[PDB]
């Protein structure tokens, strides 16, 4: 590694070391920030002057207002300190973090030249610095574009402020690309402590439980039961309230248990919550649905299919039953062109081409064929029809059957975008559709949350993190934010 | 990092850094 590469890796490693001690590996908590400051920048925080120093520092660095310091905020802080130190050394004529900052300063000064009383890089100096310290980063004159991109004041040079801003940007890009020891007994002890603390320490409960995998939460529940002789979920049900309770109790169930309880809740009592039933049944895969069927009958002493049959009717019932069987053809990864064309033509003949609809044909095709096959089928279907599959569904059917078909085609085409749209709908208006938001954040945090976030940011222009921040507050908000995993 | 540069494709946080207003006076106070 080059000296500059080594310094960047050192800054990343410092952040990683301190961010992993509690909560998320992606941010620093206030306590983590105080520890980092004491060990890596001793004396900068003048604690002893005031014991509130870290609160002020956190407020100063917390650009997005979530009471944590992610890597973007941390790296802009490190760059500001390094630039100030460069100017201080200029005007005047060791921990790991301090070492990395000093290394960046030394690297700049080893390629820089005198200009006025400052040290700057011309284009050629910048060229050689890039080729020797960041090999592979650099068009015939890509160094000129790099110069113009960094030259903020437009004086045809790169001073240290512009350089350190560039270094911060590329270190941040490396960390985010990397984004894109566990012990159950210790977790259980700390959770019991947080539960028995007067008033309940919900912050610790969230910090731990929303930053473990489902399997690790099962381990923690077993360790808690063995330590306490009481069930973790009952203790937390007693200790918590409201939406935070909903979130935590959902996280404590296995994926299949959670989906099964949500389906039962969608059918238990008068009427039906068709939106929830449709979301779960159309979005879940073969393996997920088979596990749901087993666990559902375990938990409720009846078949999920029998509950669906009892709660629904007509073609909507037919579609839901067929989908809930969870025996769609698996991705064969061998393309059946003849069947793609025949399925497309059948879908057209059954719907837009004729008066009425051959709904059983639609159901057979869209529940039995594999997902890649059906993606190709929808593209081919367009060749026959002036309306794509979704608009065809809107023109052909209505009510719960139409809703089910629309959701199903969306999950076949782009399931992350489906969930991004559902989340946006759950938050966009007044109040929150907390049931939907919680169910999606809990059920997809470990599945495709990165892709959901990417589609959400692409379509709506701000992050899923941001919308959660605006719609929810308190420990509930912080739990949902940890389940999202990061801003953008 | 050599091969990672092709993998990435990243904005410049110049205003965020300026807003912190860290000056050599701060570093002087820190260095005692
Ligand atoms: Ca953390
Ligand atoms: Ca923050
Ligand atoms: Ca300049
Ligand atoms: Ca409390
Ligand atoms: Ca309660
Ligand atoms: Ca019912
Ligand atoms: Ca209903
Ligand atoms: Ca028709
Ligand atoms: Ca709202």
């Amino acid at each position: 590694m080059t000296e500059l590469e080594t310094a960047m890796g050192m800054i990343i490693d410092v952040f990683s070391r301190y961010s992993g001690s509690e909560g998320s590996t992606q941010t620093l908590t206030k306590g983590e920030l105080k520890v980092l400051m004491e060990k890596e920048l001793p004396g900068f925080l003048q604690s002893g002057k005031d014991k509130d120093a870290v609160d002020k520092l956190l407020k100063d660095l917390d650009a997005n207002g979530d009471a944590q310091v992610d890597f973007s905020e941390f790296i802009v802080f490190v760059a500001a300190i390094t630039s100030a130190c460069h100017k201080y050394f200029e005007k005047a004529g060791m921990t790991e973090l301090e070492t990395a900052m000093g290394m960046i300063i030394d690297v700049f000064s080893r390629y820089s030249g005198s200009e006025g009383s400052t040290q700057t890089l011309t284009k050629g100096e910048l060229k050689v610095l890039m080729e020797k310290e960041l090999p592979g980063f650099l068009d015939k004159d890509a160094v000129d574009k790099l110069l113009k991109d960094l030259d903020a004041n437009g004086d045809a040079q790169v001073d240290f402020s512009e350089f350190i801003v560039f270094v911060a940007a590329i270190t941040s890009a490396c960390h985010k690309y990397f984004e894109k020891n566990f012990d159950a007994e210790r977790d259980a002890l700390n959770i019991e402590t947080a539960i028995k603390t007067k008033g309940v320490d919900e912050v610790t409960i969230v910090n731990i439980l929303t930053n473990r995998s489902n399997e690790q939460r099962q381990d923690i529940a077993f360790a808690y039961q063995r330590r306490t002789k009481k069930e973790l979920a009952s203790a937390l049900k007693s200790a918590l309230s409201g939406h935070l309770e909903t979130v935590i109790l959902g996280l404590l169930k296995t994926p299949a248990q959670y989906d099964a309880s949500e389906l039962k809740a969608s059918m238990k009592g008068l009427g039906t919550d068709e939106d929830s039933l449709i979301e779960i049944i159309c979005s879940r895969t073969n393996q997920e649905l088979q596990e749901i069927n087993r666990v559902y009958k375990e938990m409720y002493k009846t078949d999920l299919e029998k509950d669906i049959i009892s709660d629904t009717s007509g073609d909507f019932r037919k579609l839901m039953v067929a989908l809930a069987k969870g025996r769609r053809a698996e991705d064969g990864s061998v393309i059946d062109y003849e069947l793609i064309d025949q399925d497309a033509r059948d879908l057209y003949d059954a719907g837009v081409k004729r008066k009425g609809t051959d709904v059983p044909k639609w159901i057979s095709i869209m529940t039995e064929r594999s997902v890649p096959h059906l993606q190709k089928v929808f593209d081919r279907y367009k060749s026959y029809s002036p309306y794509d599959m979704l608009e065809s569904i809107r023109k052909e059917v209505k009510g719960d059957l139409e809703n089910a078909f629309l959701n199903l085609v969306q999950c076949i085409q782009n399931k992350p975008l489906y969930f991004a749209d559902r989340l946006y709908d759950s938050m966009k208006g007044k109040g929150t559709r907390d049931k939907v938001l919680i169910r999606i954040m809990v059920s997809r945090s470990e599945v495709d949350m990165l892709k959901i976030r990417s589609e959400f940011k692409r379509k709506y222009g701000k992050s899923l993190y941001y919308y959660i921040q605006q719609d929810t507050k308190g420990d509930y908000q912080k739990a949902l934010l940890y389940l999202c995993g990061g801003d953008d | 990092f050599s091969d990672l540069w092709k993998l990435l494709p990243s904005p410049l946080p110049s205003q965020a850094m300026d807003d912190l207003m860290l000056s050599p006076d701060d570093i002087e106070q820190w260095f005692t």
